[PDB]
């Protein structure tokens, strides 16, 4: 019964090939509900959820005033952080943030989040106390120590325990028929030669929701995780997501190898097993 | 600057079975910079009609993208998706295997 | 919903 909303931000510099190009897309749980494109013709926040579609203007007018803001508060990040770090505009850049919060069964607040990245590393992050900062580097701590005289994090914890919680509740009852289901996996191995000596063995798991799962192979009881391959986690395109896990073995050993599946649609972690 | 390559999955929405309609996707994830080239291919051709998801990442800052297009399989038809990307050295193309 | 906070590096 836990939930998670998480708003997502994209904008990478193009230089002379004109303004960065900035994505954004909010998630509740595993369902994207809404898009920001800036390179798309609308320039607006776009539904991407059928119970999204039912918020009245006022909505997609303020969500796409703010969005617009993001992409410009993003626009100056760039040339912020080519200053930092003496880059010049020779390069394409990527500046990522991601914020959000989480609640329990309950749907009462459990922790908040605040990161950004630039070129694929961590930069800055609030710390689960919602009151302090990790820098990553020199340069982080510049915008850190900006961030404390401004009052950076008072603002964030109050959107974070407030208008983030509050929200994230409205929408799961919005759409309870999409969001607080739980689709347990449907689960199978497959069992194919690879010569006359060796066969693959591949656990599946199919039609499941939320996308959090676990998938290991046991030998005689042995976990063979350094062993196994493990793809990750993929969307079937209509709301539900499949994985799975392989092991190459012994033609003949198939006997010794089961496989453990745990969800949360389970109402318990199964075993599966060639006899 | 960091580099990712991308993992990238061929795969139905549902069992492949022959005439019947069907999704082909193209899934690929954990991948720096986000510039990519994905193609879907019916014998060797670009497929048209292809759709993508936005743009989104995961805890890692990696980033994911579903390309994706209604078919319908059949015994003798081919399908494989084409990615390029900068770390890749030349395109890399997986076929589809319906019998995994 | 969207934050109205203006965040700047």
């Amino acid at each position: 019964g836990s939930h998670s909303m998480r708003y997502f931000f994209t904008s990478v510099s193009r230089p002379g090939r004109g303004e960065p190009r900035f994505i954004a897309v909010g998630y509740v749980d595993d369902t994207q509900f809404v898009r920001f494109d800036s390179d798309a013709a609308s320039q607006r926040m776009e539904p991407r959820a059928p119970w999204i579609e039912q918020e009245g203007p006022e909505y997609w007018d303020g969500e796409t005033r703010k969005v617009k803001a993001h992409s410009q508060t993003h626009r100056v990040d760039l040339g912020t952080l080519r200053g930092y770090y003496n880059q010049s505009e020779a390069g394409s850049h990527t500046v990522q943030r991601m914020y959000g919060c989480d609640v329990g069964s309950d749907w009462r607040f459990l922790r908040g989040y605040h990161q950004y990245a630039y070129d694929g590393k961590d930069y800055i992050a609030l710390k689960e106390d919602l009151r302090s900062w990790t820098a990553a580097d020199m340069a982080a701590q510049t915008t850190k120590h900006k961030w404390e005289a401004a009052h950076v994090a008072e603002q964030l914890r109050a959107y974070l325990e407030g208008t983030c919680v509050e929200w994230l509740r409205r929408y799961l009852e919005n759409g309870k028929e999409t969001l607080q289901r739980t689709d347990a996996p449907k689960t199978h191995m497959t069992h194919h030669a690879v010569s006359d000596h060796e066969a693959t063995l591949r656990c599946w798991a199919l039609s499941f929701y939320p996308a959090e799962i676990t998938l290991t192979w046991q030998r005689d009881g042995e976990d063979q995780t350094q062993d196994t391959e493990l793809v990750e986690t993929r969307p079937a395109g209509d709301g539900t997501f499949q994985k799975w896990a392989a092991v190459v073995v012994p033609s003949g050993q198939e006997q010794r190898y089961t496989c453990h599946v745990q969800h949360e649609g389970l109402p318990k972690p199964l075993t599966l097993r060639w006899e | 600057m960091i580099q990712r390559t991308p993992k990238i999955q061929v795969y139905s929405r549902h069992p492949a079975e022959n005439g019947k309609s069907n999704f082909l996707n193209c899934y690929v994830s954990g991948f720096h910079p986000s510039d990519i080239e994905v193609d879907l291919l019916k014998n060797g051709e670009r497929i048209e009609k292809v759709e993508h998801s936005d743009l989104s990442f995961s805890k890692d800052w990696s980033f994911y993208l579903l390309y994706y297009t209604e078919f319908t399989p059949t015994e003798k038809d081919e399908y494989a998706c084409r990615v390029n990307h900068v770390t890749l050295s030349q395109p890399k193309i997986v076929k589809w295997d319906r019998d995994m | 919903k969207l934050s109205h906070q203006l965040v700047l590096l």
